């Protein structure tokens, strides 16, 4: 528009407000208040290592050494848990000590930030699969329809346009949430796409958030250690729908394809209207009457409430079709036109580090995913089965810590669904890479003792299903040969980490991107055409030796 | 040009033992050799 390259100004209003107004706005009974509330509030924080002069510094902990740190800094409020007197050890400013800093922390932040979620289209999205992809597509669609959009996830933070505020740890407290919320509110943005993470809704956060649209894309059973019973999983995840209070400015997007869609709806204000997406279940408001998925082509004739529309794109993935269905249903909730929905859908061609298709003049689809669980590789393998290519190669990473129970079943599904498998050393920050490669096969039926007795005689084995064995450690050569395998129209997965733009091997840290190396290898395919005999299993790349 | 068979895998095709006495090798193998970096191929193995 104006510049499109210079950074947009950090237009943050420095809030001016006093402690008595704070107590009146959010009436919390004091237990350890002294003196008088003669203090001007200048900022807000929770952690002493980020506490500056004049912030809230609220977090539940007893006998903390951070009290002295905040006293040195000069925080306006210094309240962890402990009854502490004034003018001797905490003479920096006044005290407003509350019973539970976590309970009133969203309340105090909203009162200080003037409750910015009321003046925004704050959308929380629940579910298990495709959360980040759904957030990306929804934010692109919302930005397309003539209005700015924000982003509140655990992987990235898009303030507006294309600048990315550095993504912090999985979930900080509500102080950072409301700080970035103020940035959205006063930086030209008028909406935000918030991921309703389990830790977010568990840690007393959604009490002081006004949700405009609540979306339920897909359901799956994971992290069952935290959700000890399926009832807790179905109720805690239903807190997103329970926050709904106004069935005239708020809408419900539900997945009747999943079994518990009415169950999710019934957990609070069913009057808020239900708009449903489902592909296999044609009894939905938005449904792709025609569905076609290929390795490089994808066609969807979808009968939205507006009408029947054709969507053609190379963004593969059946769950990606489900996600696009959820996005168009969300657009229907706000009454957005189909043309703007298509513009938003096509506004993204490669979501960062997930399902990132690379086509640098080649017929083998390079694709990566987060792949922090074996079920992610299993799901991508089922998608590949649904999108049957000629030859299947999947480069398998490793496991960081001592979670040795995943790689057996991971290698099982890989070798069962891939003609040729491949392994590498992606994340092994715990032990030696050789031991990590040894652990890769630990539960399914083949023993690596043969890897001991190679002697130029075991290089040509056909594992259980006649498929091919695989072993390597040098990540660069591993991915180079993985891209170098692709002959014509085969499957070339080099996944395992996703958007992780580095590489760790026990005690190392350097720059390493999988996508960049993949496109570089696609470029050197021209040099690769000069040779390439003895291609199938092992070894590779060296001619004039037969 | 010796080929050390060792712990590291041998993704490079075949092994070879040694062959460097022909005057043609000054510019014959460079077309087949390297082709992807210098240290990432020559220094991995085939030491002299």
């Amino acid at each position: 528009g104006n510049n499109s390259s210079n950074k947009v100004r950090i237009v943050e209003p420095s809030f001016k407000m006093t402690l008595a107004e704070l107590l009146d706005e959010c009436k919390v009974v004091p237990i350890s208040v002294y003196g008088d509330l003669e203090v001007e509030i200048t900022g807000i924080e929770h952690d002493s290592r980020l506490v500056n002069s004049g912030d809230l510094f609220v977090c539940c902990v007893d006998g903390n050494l951070c009290l002295i740190e905040a006293d040195k800094r000069g925080a306006v409020a210094v309240v962890a848990s402990k009854e502490i007197d004034i003018e001797e050890t905490l003479g920096c400013k006044a005290l407003v000590i509350v019973e539970d800093t976590n309970a009133a922390l969203p309340a105090l932040a909203a009162a200080f930030f003037r409750y910015p979620t009321k003046s925004m289209s704050v959308i929380g999205i629940t579910g298990t699969h495709g959360k980040t992809t759904a957030a990306h597509l929804i934010k692109t669609m919302y930005e397309a329809m003539g209005l700015r959009t924000g982003m509140m996830s655990s992987v990235a933070y898009y303030v507006h346009g294309d600048n990315k505020l550095d993504f912090p740890e999985a979930n900080p407290d509500a102080v950072l949430v409301q700080k970035l919320m103020a940035k959205m509110l006063h930086n030209g943005t008028e909406a935000v796409v918030m991921e309703a993470s389990s830790n977010e809704l568990t840690h007393t956060r959604c009490e002081e958030i006004d949700f405009d649209i609540a979306v339920f894309t897909n359901l799956s059973r994971d992290n069952s250690h935290f959700q000890g019973n399926e009832e807790e999983f179905r109720v805690a995840q239903a807190k997103l729908f329970s926050r709904m209070v106004d069935p005239d400015r708020h809408r419900k997007i539900v997945n009747v394809d999943d079994p518990n869609a009415p169950f999710f709806i019934a957990q609070g204000n069913p009057n808020v209207p239900v708009l449903t997406f489902a592909l296999e279940n044609k009894d939905a408001d938005v449904h792709p009457l025609k569905f076609e998925l290929s390795l490089f082509e994808t066609t969807v004739l979808v009968n939205t409430p507006q009408g029947i529309l054709e969507i053609s794109s190379g963004l593969l993935g059946r769950h990606n079709i489900y996600n696009i269905l959820a996005a168009v249903t969300v657009g229907i909730a706000v009454g957005a036109p189909l043309e703007d929905i298509v513009r938003g859908i096509e506004e993204v061609d490669a979501v960062p580090g997930r399902c990132e298709v690379i086509d640098e003049e080649q017929a083998f689809g390079v694709i990566v995913d987060h792949a922090r669980t074996p079920d992610a590789l299993s799901r991508l393998l089922d998608s590949v089965r649904e999108l049957q290519p000629r030859r299947i190669i999947t480069v398998i990473g490793s496991c960081g810590e001592k979670e040795r129970g995943k790689r057996p079943m991971l290698a099982k599904v890989a070798t069962d669904k891939s003609d040729v498998t491949m392994l590498t050393s992606d994340n092994q920050g715990s032990e030696d890479p050789l031991d990590i490669l040894d652990d890769m096969l630990a539960g399914i039926g083949w023993t690596m003792q043969d890897y001991l007795k190679h002697g130029e005689n075991d290089y040509y084995p056909p594992l259980p299903n006649g498929h091919r064995l695989f072993l390597h450690d040098i990540r660069r050569v591993a991915v180079r040969c993985a891209v170098a395998m692709g002959e014509e129209g085969d499957m070339v997965v080099v996944a395992g980490k996703g958007h992780e733009a580095y590489q760790v091997d026990g005690d190392k840290k350097e720059f390493f991107d999988d996508r960049e190396e993949c496109r570089e290898a696609l470029q050197y395919v021209d040099e690769l055409h000069q040779a390439g005999i003895d291609t199938s299993e092992f070894p590779w790349r060296l001619p004039e030796s037969h | 040009f010796a080929r050390p068979i060792a712990k590291k895998p041998t993704f490079l095709r075949l092994r070879g033992l040694f062959e460097y006495e022909i005057q043609s090798w000054k510019y014959s193998i460079p077309l087949f050799f390297t082709t992807q970096g210098f240290d990432t191929f020559r220094n991995r193995e085939i030491s002299t």
